[PDB]
RNA sequence: UGCUGAAAGCAUCUAAGCACGAAACUUGCCCCGAGAUGAGUUCUCCCUGACCCUUUAAGGGUCCUGAAGGAACGUUGAAGA
RNA sequence: CGAUGUCGGCUCAUCACAUCCUGGGGCUGAAGUAGGUCCCAAGGGUAUGGCUGUUCGCCAUUUAAAGUGGUACGCGAGCUG
RNA sequence: GUGAAGAGGGAAACAACCCAGACCGCCAGCUAAGGUCCCAAAGUCAUGGUUAAGUGGGAAACGAUGUGGGAAGGCCCAGAC
């Protein structure tokens, strides 16, 4: 139930949970475990801001 | 694409007119002769001819060659038209005309008592002979063909309808 | 296009200069009353209310009183409303005599059947019974086998089998005209038609013609 | 306690109105399927959907992959007398042209009664007349 | 005319032409030569 | 079964533009059908009391008052176990 | 083997076609009337007597037809036995 | 070798095939074989080739201007198709 409200969030940023997953586990300390992980439905322009940097350890 | 890519060249005592869409001929044979494309463009210079697909499609010069092959028969269709081929050979077989209705002898208890489509009617100058007045290749060979589906030629008998685009034939007899 | 309902009087046998004959059944129609007309196409469809008959005041509730009562003090029972397509008729509430088939050939006639109860397998689909004749006992008034052994499972539904039989709505397809006397309130058929005092004998031209 | 928890009472919904005129099939069924249901929003329990009502006006001016108009059959097993009876596509659109909307998005929802709640959000027709402007639906071009 | 997917040119008048969609074979006077599909 | 004809200087029953092509099919004749909870269309009848409670937009009482309609009672049946 | 009624016929047909007839399309080494043959539509339809307990068999007579193939070599809380 | 005396994951159900071995738990994470369009959890991934067939998801013969992949030649601008 966790992992559909992170794909729902992914998927509304051009991202999948795959990739999502994979670049917050290449980052050190910042996968904060999905038990913390209400910042899917908190605020877009942050989880955009998540997503970007992300990118910037996945590949 | 050869066939797409030749003048096609007017002849004389013709007339052209266009207006971005459908083409019409004018000449001594028919009336309001004239052919509809809805992709494909036509167009006139001064003597010559130019066939081609509109902005935002492509035919392959496939379409703008079946375009061709018509117009290309619409200039003799209104300065000498076609031919006569369609006749028909036995006893109590017979060709006639009243008003524009065929009266066409077969040995049916219906003599056919059509009139044709537009822009074409059918003479008898003989029992034996029919004549097509008109100026479409296309309807000339569709009313032809119509008519050839009616008392199809018997095996042993080779007797109806002959049309000179094929040899009607008899089946050779044993014979007792 | 539309009907007429008439009354049954009685059936008889003409006589004919063709030596047959001829079955005859008698119907008095009296004028179709006209409730009302509706011309104005409300939701999309014209329609018109013919009427024959009145049912006892003691037996007749406000409910359907007041929908008889904008054409006369009479009211209950048959209202009859025909719809009307490819037709003009009088916009007005006006009676429609039998002179309606003065220039038709073919009619039909539909009503309620005969009330047969119970009927039973044999009684309801004319239905072969089993022969009494070197053995057989305890079922001979039976089909025989209801499906096709053991890998069915289950009956298939709407089999000729069961059901009870008549006081339902039944069609008589074809009937010639002989006589139409709208003065006399006469329309005389060739043939016969189903039911008794259940019957309402609605009367049609026929479409096919 | 709980991170959070879905609620059905909770879930509020909105009118939507659509257009089918010309619009490819296959892309229509999956956005209407997940628009239904909610599957463009924040999701959680597949228990409880965060959908909104829509309605189709046109739903017969579709462009569709089905090339060979001749095939299909439809049936459906009644149970009378063993039967069943074949209907074309080409017939069938002709027949039924408000239905091959709602069979389209059957592929992308889930059976039974939580399907039927759904199935209550969507409304079709085809005539094109609008009835519902008293609840001011909003207009999507896709 | 017999149902196969394959063709025989037995007789020189036949043409040989594919026509909708298949290989094709017929002769001017003779049924036996008729064929539907190659 | 064919007409016109392109992909393809030539050719083709096919691609585009078309006319024919069956007892059947689709429309059509008839009976049934809103559990079609998708519960549709239309008409017709009738009710004009007052106060109160709740973590009161929904439930629950008191006292007054009882339409349209229904059933019960009943003489019979071309309706019926 | 701590339970698996047998042969034909009747009785009920059912479901198909590698089509018996009917509809439609082509041939014959088919003059017509005949005899012989390829195959689309499964939409409408597809035998009785004699001898015998008989599938099989021979034998009398029809129909537009009596053909091919399956169903506990099709029907027993079905009939005949 | 798999089981019988070994649970679990894949193969639709599925001791025989594939994987891996079952003390208990987790306000904890990763992997095997196998999965990731909508159902039912995760790539509607990225890129080099192939395909109009439902091959994918029974099966030989055979032909072709359906298409993808090679090599050697003939006919040819002292002029070819």
């Amino acid at each position: 139930l966790w992992i559909a409200r992170i794909n729902a969030a992914a998927r509304q940023n051009g991202i999948s949970y795959s990739k999502f997953i994979n670049g917050l586990k290449k980052a050190s300390v910042e996968i904060d475990r999905k038990i913390l992980a209400d910042i899917a439905v908190f605020d877009k322009v942050a989880f955009t801001a998540l997503v970007e940097k992300a990118k910037a350890a996945l590949a | 694409s050869r066939v797409a890519k030749a003048p096609v060249v007017v002849p004389a005592g013709v007339d052209v007119k266009i207006n971005g869409q459908v083409i019409t001929i004018k000449g001594k044979n028919g009336e309001l002769t004239r052919t509809l494309n809805d992709a494909v463009e036509v167009k006139h210079a001064d003597n010559t001819l130019t066939f081609g697909p509109r902005d935002g499609y492509a035919d392959g010069w496939a379409q703008a060659g079946t375009a061709r092959a018509l117009l290309n028969s619409m200039v003799i269709g209104v300065t000498e038209g076609f031919t006569k081929k369609l006749q028909l050979v036995g006893v109590g077989y017979r060709a006639a005309v009243k008003g524009n209705v065929i009266n066409l002898s077969l040995g049916f208890s219906h003599p056919v008592d059509h009139q044709l489509p537009a822009g074409i009617t059918a003479e008898c100058p003989t029992q034996t002979e029919i004549v097509l007045k008109g100026a479409d290749k296309q309807v000339i060979g569709q009313v032809a063909a119509d008519l050839r589906a009616y008392r199809r030629p018997e095996p042993y008998k080779g007797k109806g309808v002959r049309y000179a685009d094929e040899v009607v034939r008899t089946k050779e007899a044993k014979k007792k | 296009m539309i009907g007429l309902v008439g009354k049954k009087v009685g059936m008889t046998r003409i006589f004919t200069e063709d030596g047959v004959s001829i079955p005859v059944t008698v119907i008095e129609v009296e004028a179709n009353r006209v409730t009302q007309v509706k011309d104005l196409a409300n939701d999309g469809y014209r329609a018109i209310q013919v009427t024959t008959g009145a049912k006892k005041a003691n037996r007749v509730t406000k409910p359907e009183a007041g929908h008889f009562a904008k054409a006369g003090v009479e009211a209950g029972r048959g209202l009859w409303e025909f719809r009307l397509a490819e037709g003009e008729e009088f916009t007005v509430g006006q009676s429609i005599s039998v002179e309606l088939f003065a220039d038709v050939k073919k009619v039909d006639v539909t009503g309620t059947s005969k009330g047969k109860g119970f009927a039973g397998t044999v009684k309801r689909w004319n239905f072969r019974t089993q022969d009494a004749t070197h053995g057989n006992s305890l079922s001979h008034r039976v089909p025989g086998s209801i499906g096709q052994n053991q890998t069915p499972g289950k009956v298939f539904k709407g089999k000729k089998m069961a059901g009870q039989m008549g006081n339902e709505r039944v069609t008589v397809q074809s009937l010639d005209v002989v006589r139409v006397d709208a003065e006399r309130n006469l329309l005389l058929v060739k043939g016969a038609v189903p039911g008794a005092t259940g019957s309402d004998l609605i009367v049609k031209p026929a479409v096919k013609a | 306690m709980k991170t959070f928890t879905a609620k059905p009472e909770t879930v509020k919904r909105d009118w939507y109105v659509v257009d089918a005129t010309g619009k490819t099939l296959g892309r229509l069924a999956t956005e209407l399927a997940r628009r239904l249901r909610g599957k463009h929003k924040a999701e959680y329990t597949p228990h409880v959907d965060t959908g909104d009502y829509i309605i189709v006006l046109n739903a017969d001016k579709v462009a569709v992959t089905g090339n060979k108009r001749t095939d299909k059959v439809y049936y459906h097993h009644t149970g009378h007398i063993g039967g069943i009876k074949q209907a074309t596509f080409e017939e069938m659109i002709a027949r039924r042209p408000e239905r091959v909307i709602e069979i389209a998005v059957k592929g992308m929802l889930p059976k039974g009664p939580l399907g039927r709640a759904m199935f209550r959000k969507l409304k079709v027709y085809a005539g094109n007349e609008h009835n519902h402007a008293a609840q001011q639906p909003q207009v999507l071009d896709i | 005319m017999k149902v196969r997917a394959s063709v025989k040119k037995l007789c020189r008048n036949c043409k040989i032409v594919k026509r909708d969609g298949v290989i094709r074979v017929i002769c001017s006077a003779e049924p036996k030569h008729k064929q539907r599909q190659g």
